[PDB]
């Protein structure tokens, strides 16, 4: 579930 | 973090994110000891019976997260190893003996509120604090049970015995470690678990109120079972080697 | 340095929840 930066 | 509860904003600003590029996942912890060196386990990077070997490239540090998963956008820093560093003699063949490695920062971090170094300790400071019954905190991302956390974990350990850890497990325990819980009979509990090595065990000093990192998250089997213990990497007693690496790059 | 002193604690006088904890078992 990471957010991209 | 297993029994463990979630972090409050700023409260372990040294506490590092070590993040694979692709797959992106959460490796390990780390903490920050100063504006360009992150300091953590060695077998986070370097473990050939599981086959795991990690160079420069193949990772990302992320600095003054809370959200495991979310990036924070104005709050957190996201930084490049310009180089990695293993203790030579680190042990990956029996005991994760010495399982501590330095990371060298491409550019240097800014502090800020949410981003601190801790201190390493000192011969004195490590004598006084490093005795069994007396608490640190450990905090990271990992398993909430032998599962993921939305937010950083914290716990507070007591040290235990060196006799104590010795008799606990089948593993040769060595000068450079130490383990930390409670015992059964104390009924109270938490731990360490996958995931949060190379994350720091912490205390705050009494005579100067400084917090100090005694340890790292190292191993242990299974996570918060009675009459086992979390293994750490005995940071004063690797000392030498850290200067030693600062020192000379 | 200013190492092991967190700004929104040590620096501003603030104690986090669990800190107390610590210092009480040396
Ligand atoms: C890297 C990690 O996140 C992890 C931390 C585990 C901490 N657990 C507790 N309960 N405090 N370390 C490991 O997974 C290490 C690296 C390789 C194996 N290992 C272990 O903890 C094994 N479970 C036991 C062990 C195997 C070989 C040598 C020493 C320990």
């Amino acid at each position: 579930k990471y957010e991209p930066f | 973090i297993v029994e463990g509860s979630d972090a409050e904003i700023g409260m372990s600003p040294w506490q590092v994110m070590l993040f694979r590029k692709s797959p992106q996942e959460l490796l390990c912890g780390a903490s920050l000891i100063s504006d360009r060196w992150v300091l953590t386990a060695a077998h986070c990077l370097l473990y050939p019976p599981w086959d795991k070997n990690f160079t420069e490239n193949d990772l990302l540090v992320r600095i003054g997260k809370h959200s495991r998963t979310r990036y924070e956008r104005n709050i957190e820093k996201i930084s490049m190893l310009e180089k990695i560093y293993i203790h030579p003699r680190y042990n990956w063949r029996e005991n994760l003996d010495r399982d501590i490695a330095l990371m060298k920062l491409k550019k240097p971090v800014a502090f800020s509120d949410y981003i601190h170094p801790v201190c390493l300790p000192d011969r004195e400071t490590a004598a006084s604090l490093l005795q069994a019954g007396y608490k640190g905190r450990v905090t990271g991302w990992g398993n909430l049970k032998e599962g993921q956390p939305s937010v950083l974990q914290v716990v507070n350990l007591p040290i235990v015995e060196r006799p104590v850890c010795k008799d606990s497990t089948r593993i040769r325990i060595t000068d450079n470690m130490f383990c930390a819980g409670y015992k059964p009979d104390e009924g109270k509990r938490g731990d360490a678990c996958e995931g949060d090595s190379g994350g720091p065990f912490v205390m705050k000093s009494p005579f100067n109120n400084r917090w100090y990192q005694m340890g790292i998250v190292s191993w242990g089997e299974g996570c918060d079972r009675d009459g086992k213990y979390g293994f750490y990497t005995h940071v004063f007693r690797l000392k030498k080697w850290i200067q030693k690496v600062i020192d000379q790059f | 340095a200013d190492c092991g002193l967190r700004p929104l604690f040590e620096k501003k006088s603030l104690e986090d929840k669990t800190e107390r904890e610590l210092l009480e078992s040396y």
